[PDB]
């Protein structure tokens, strides 16, 4: 039994303290299904991954497998998947279009709003059928993005996001057409904790702009060029959300990283011309100069990440402490010219898949590390969270909310300090923002 | 993707002999690592490619590739190859630093003559097996539809495009640090 | 802790109401090894297994390795496979005959009996023998059947069966000659819970009159025939034990589900004919009009499960709460025509085995069900068990004990209520019958 | 079941050749789920058999395969399989619906003439990988003893016999869904 | 070990078939625990050989195999071989009695000649499949660096050395009772 | 909750008894790490494996990865393979030489005695370096052997070996020359408790002397010979340490076995001419009669096991109840003729690897014992260490220390109790010798 008491002293955000445990402990684990991911908002994905009627995408929330189906009415309806009988899948397929939904192993028949309509011999053996149908989630939609939660407690999803908005502004709303997914989704299996690679999106330019990425910025810039010329950005912010541990980070005016990862003529459509202009025009409200971001990353408490000038997308999904499955996608503005949009999908492929030339050494940290948390003494010490200690400062004249360097774990014990108090607070009422 | 389409007629023992040949060199250079000597066999024009997969009802089947217009675990030039090969045989490149230990087994060759003289398609299966650091091992499956054409290489054959369909939906490996 | 209150909160026959905790958690299985498993009749094969002095079969007790042999006295004993100087197996074959067991390790030597008669070097280094052979289990037939209870406290066989036994001899009691079991045991892998297997087995027709098996059934039909003139059989009964757990169920009079799976041979022999009707005399002081019994499913609790009409046996073997393993034979009237018995051989291996047109469908279900287990969501509310509740009366005309419909769970929740039961009274003063 | 016996003069560079493409075609066929195309491969008197195999002390070795009267993972007639081919071409076949993915690696072809004109008897080894929904994956390894008759079909053999020596006793797969 | 130097020039179509025929006869032998005939197969002067391979960065790619005088997984003579196989096929055996079930699946012949006569250099690639008891399942990849000689016995050849390049760093098997 | 006197109870050396559990039992295993190999002395390897200046081997205790490195100054330091930024692996291959060492995740570098020495943006960002290293292990030397020790208030190597230093010096100090370690490190994996391997090679000689290497012997005789002819002695002794759970068994006089194993070379080497007279010479103040001894095994209790005579040592890393890593490597006399280090190396090959005609039948044994022991009647009578019970004793005439019989488990019930002692007493104010 782990004590709030216990819970409190894992994470030390003033001292700049982390207890390795977080990332191995079974019993944390399965607290963290209860009180972090069954009343956390969670990303499912696209508007336009289901765009028509009866259109569904199979996900989950946590290990909760979910369905995610668009209704007649234009809504989006999201359901554990998982029939109350007794406990078969309801929706057996990755996607589709469904007219409704039939339990494989009794013949328990559900419309496409998840609710029970039809049971098998009901006469003859029975009982509500309006009290039977899979557990409902709430929907949230953030310009495009599907989010959902269980608790019913819990603040809606933009009182949720705070004042992370604009930041996620950056890249969803820099037209009234809205974005668009780019089809098909990857998936594939890393033995780490979730909380490695939220951290990362949410405040490690660090380990991309120091020794990680030096092979995936070697294969990005031209031939003729090596190492020795590649263009260090050292200008840049950090934010942290000021509720939610949310962050994100991002360069400014050093157009090098972008340009290795996302080539010419996207760091020329994301930085120049028309479509660059509007997107400042309307995101002008938050004061942001967008155009002098040049490379931003960032994640949404507990497991939605993204890389706004790249438009790569990314979904965890823990699979205990010591693995995870990454689901990632991306986006293109929906009025985006088709060159614009094949060079996005082109070098999201490149850079970010399984295969990605980023992604690749990513892995390869993630998974020595959860292998090193099966000893001991590697558990027995705390690790180390103190950069840009005391450093960020509520009243940047460029970027709104709480504002540091680019380097820096503000962000980062934000994200911890928010996972240790939803831990350890079991009520919303204290919990809130 | 459907079953491949092989010719009535079988080709002959000498050009049967001759693409299962290439393939087991090409196997020995990757396996030992001879990126370089490896990338000289892609063609300028090279579309080097692996398409998602998954999982439909039988009645949309027809969804279970990815197009042209989506995302792909790979989807490369001979530029962006060039990319890939400059970053294997990186002093910096952590995936393959120490690098993996692999096996490309391959069998089922199939040959199909093209339009052009000396320009063949060619179906076959795999198993790559991939052993890296102290236990890890990632075992993937699944064929390769290649066009290959004549080289005067220590081959025999230029690269001119490969598709790999790998039997997989969700990738149970970390990564794709290998070549296929 | 799991005190029996918590334990009695588990289930609720009275609400029909199950926790989809008792699935999944680990805790509970230990429990289960030592409380259920640990103090049960189960199963471990036929005498015809074991037919000759020193015959022997290695088998399972839970995940206690156990050997089952023929001794000289025409008995039958069954001990734990380890040695007990240092845990080594003491039989490492899956069958055969032995004149004696020898420890592979260090020599320590059993005769076929499992009494210890051999210590290597015992004068130079040496305790008595005769206290250090392997534990032993009490060994009780039913007609046929070898079951195994390792505690000396339990109840007998025959009151452990109780009024079961009817159901049993429908299988086990048609002709003098008794049964034999076709050679072969088939035995694979499925990661599911035991329950949902033992479940099926005991009270579950409901899945095979609705979607599970609707490709098995059409497998069976003649080419020229398809899905829609399948007779759909609606009709029959299903009974709950009074003590302990056991449950059947079996459709009557209409004979489509055993003509597709068994053919007309095997029908005929079933229903019409000499052999047929000297089984309704053998069984006629319980009334039971067996030849309209055409289609039958039995669980013993906990984990052995046959099918009566297609004379199909299996063996659950829990391997935690996420795995099984199934260990499958078949049975035949000794002096049954050859060609009687090469149908049942036929249709068995067709449509049992783990390539079987049925089989292949049951573990596709429990595979998905398993691993919805994982979701903190998919634990949280109660599963519905309710099919039935109140219809069953211990009155029947033509069959015996608490009967109801054919389509019902009345089976289901005596046994989820006898596994509770076993599960919160550590005492046989209070559990037995 | 021994040593397959092959003969000492090794079946000619053709029949070798012709052999091993039929096993190509026919690793497509069900890699593709070609299921109708492939069962049109079995001939009217087909026996198609996978035996259970037990762990024996050396002493009882003959006794490590079940029998012609015991019980087996497959054994089956043509009038069966046209029941399965119907199950798991089924909608409501939910077992492959939706579909697994595998791949069929075909070596180790030894090819062996009959008492009868253009019937042969052949011994090959396999992996057939299977991988279905999520994260499923099953590997199995064995061998083939096949009858073959020529045939006027597009694969110029048809199946009159086949046995499966699979390297397994318990199945770790939680079925055979699949056909080998 | 570097990449297997192949000739320029390919084997002939017979040679190439009679080594593959070699291969799979003598994987037959194998699988079917023909220990007796298969040990009859090594010559008077046999090395048989599996270094240990090592996790190094590219700096040091030049100790990844253990040498002639390091400790190896198998270093073996005709007579250290000899004793192998009087284990092998002994009551007393308990690693391998009962005896496993083993699949050796064999593809990526490539063939090169030498100074003597009748003496060929061969290349090989293996998946080897080990199944074992009630449950147990390893799996091996590699590939196989022989020394063949023309032989009047039955399979057409003599094993004059054999080097086995296993990828593996730490063997994830609790032993090597079977050979490769 | 596992209280000391819980523990107490799972060992008793009075009466020869073990609790089956020890082997099994997770939270046990947990202890473990803490109470044993938290603060044992572990074998890492032989000076010799790091000869230079900056030469490295990765290895573990227990389950912590650590860097054994060569300094300038001739002394070698053993550093946690983590770095304490974000917890990864600092050495990331097997063994080389290193100049520094770098993270691969954001650029901590430190130099070869395991020292921070450079922070990437440190200025920029952030303190102090040189409390943020990884964590330092004790390090001490025994006559070539590298051992290491986290906890700073364990007794000293010296004093932790105690009476079994001379049982070592039979392999270790038989020239002034000293011992050196062939190439290479065989690595293999095999599913059982660490413990039956540390006593096996503590205690077990009888394992050798009955049935499980019959077949090892087999292929070590000539080919003339046959198994009813070989010459298995029965004559020896066993030693078990005065405090430390240390112990060896040995044959006397009857080179029988060791001549099988290691052949005529280096049997006559061991036992007759110069460098055995040297030896014998070097020793004997010991009380030890050297040349008599042919074939012997030994622990130093955790985990360090090896074969005076046949020169293979071996280490056993821990990996959860239910399975061990074993790491192999021989050593020879520095100044032995080349012939007998060849003879060493094809002979330890031939019987010791993971392939050997000995070592391929103790895998096949404990793979055994680890499975019957997920069953729950499987661990629920203790196991008998009964063996030689009250017949060693401390003024043996020929043998220095606790002496009694070669097939005996005095060194076994002595390798228990500390384990028992380890497991249940927190302070080495009472633990200490
Ligand atoms: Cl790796 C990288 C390259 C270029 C721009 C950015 Cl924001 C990144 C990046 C930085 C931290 C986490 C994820 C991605
Ligand atoms: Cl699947 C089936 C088909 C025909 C007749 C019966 Cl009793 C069954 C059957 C019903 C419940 C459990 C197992 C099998
Ligand atoms: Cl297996 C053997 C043969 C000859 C001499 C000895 Cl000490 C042994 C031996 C005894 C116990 C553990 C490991 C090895
Ligand atoms: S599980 Fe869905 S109907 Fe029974
Ligand atoms: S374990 Fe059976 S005799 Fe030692
Ligand atoms: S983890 Fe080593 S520098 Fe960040
Ligand atoms: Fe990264
Ligand atoms: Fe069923
Ligand atoms: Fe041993």
């Amino acid at each position: 039994n782990w004590t709030p008491e216990a819970i409190r002293g894992l994470v030390d955000q003033e001292k700049g303290l982390l207890d390795p445990r977080i990332y191995a402990d079974q019993s944390l684990y399965e607290l963290e299904l209860e009180r972090v991911f069954g009343r956390s908002w969670l990303l499912l994905g696209h508007e336009s991954h289901v765009p028509e009627t009866g259109d569904f995408l199979a996900t989950y929330m946590g290990e909760d497998p979910v369905v995610m189906v668009r209704q007649k009415d234009k809504s989006i309806k999201v359901f554990l998947n998982q029939c109350r009988h007794r406990g078969m899948r309801i929706c057996r397929s990755d996607a589709g279009n469904a007219k409704a939904f039939t339990c494989s192993y009794h013949g328990w028949a559900y419309d496409i709003a998840g609710k029970l309509v039809n049971v098998p011999f009901e006469k003859e053996a029975f009982f509500d059928k309006a009290e039977w149908g899979p557990l409902q989630a709430r929907v949230a939609t953030y310009k495009g993005l599907v989010f959902a939660n269980w608790d019913v407690q819990a603040p809606d999803l933009e009182t949720y996001l705070g004042d992370a908005r604009p930041y996620m502004d950056v890249m969803l709303d820099r037209t009234p057409a809205g974005t668009v997914a780019i089809g098909g989704m990857q998936k594939w299996v890393i033995p780490c904790n979730w909380k490695f690679a939220a951290e990362q999106f949410c405040s490690d330019m660090y380990h991309a702009g120091t020794t990680t990425h030096l092979s995936g910025i070697l294969a990005g810039i031209p031939p003729e060029m090596d190492l020795s010329q590649a263009q260090i950005p050292t200008k840049g912010n950090q934010f942290r959300a000021a509720w939610g541990g949310h962050g994100s980070g991002w360069y400014v005016d050093e157009p090098g990283s972008l340009l290795a990862v996302m080539g010419p003529k996207v760091t020329q459509y994301w930085t120049e011309g028309p479509a660059a202009e509007l997107a400042e025009q309307r995101l002008g409200h938050t004061g942001m100069p967008v155009r002098r971001m040049v490379g931003q990353h960032m994640t949404i408490f507990p497991t939605c990440s993204f890389l706004p000038a790249m438009n790569n997308i990314r979904i965890w999904h823990p699979r205990g402490p010591n693995e995870i499955e990454v689901w990632a996608f991306t986006l293109v503005d929906a009025d985006a010219p088709a060159e614009i949009k094949e060079e996005y999908r082109r070098h999201n492929i490149r850079n970010f898949s399984a295969g990605g030339v980023f992604e690749q050494d990513d892995g390869e940290n993630w998974v020595e590390i959860q292998k090193g948390l099966r000893g001991y003494k590697a558990k027995s010490q705390p690790l180390n969270a103190q950069m840009g200690l005391g450093r960020s400062q509520t009243g940047h004249p460029d970027f709104p909310g709480n504002v540091g360097y680019v380097y820096a774990e503000e962000a980062a014990r934000g994200m911890y300090h928010h996972w240790m108090r939803m831990m350890s607070e079991p009520s919303w009422a204290t919990l809130k923002p | 993707f459907k079953t491949f389409e092989w010719p009535s007629k079988a080709a002959g023992l000498e050009l049967q002999n001759e693409i299962e040949q290439f393939y087991y060199r090409e196997a020995q250079l990757l396996d030992h690592r001879a990126y370089e000597a490896w990338f000289a066999l892609l063609d300028k024009d090279i579309h080097y490619f692996m398409p998602l997969r998954t999982n439909r009802m039988i009645r949309e089947g027809e969804l279970e590739y990815s197009g042209d217009q989506d995302l792909a675990h790979f989807d490369e030039t001979h530029e962006t190859m060039y990319g890939r090969i400059r970053k294997v045989t990186s002093d910096v490149g952590w995936a393959e630093n120490p690098p993996s230990r692999t096996r490309h087994l391959v069998s089922n060759v199939i040959v199909k003559e093209t339009a052009t003289p000396d320009t063949f398609e060619v179906n076959s299966a795999f198993i790559l097996y991939r052993n890296r650091l102290e236990r890890q091992v990632d075992i993937f499956a699944g064929e390769r539809r290649d066009v290959l054409r004549r080289a005067d290489n220590n081959l025999g054959f230029s690269i001119a495009k490969r598709t790999i369909l790998l039997d997989a939906s969700t990738l149970l490996s970390n990564n794709l640090s290998m070549f296929f």
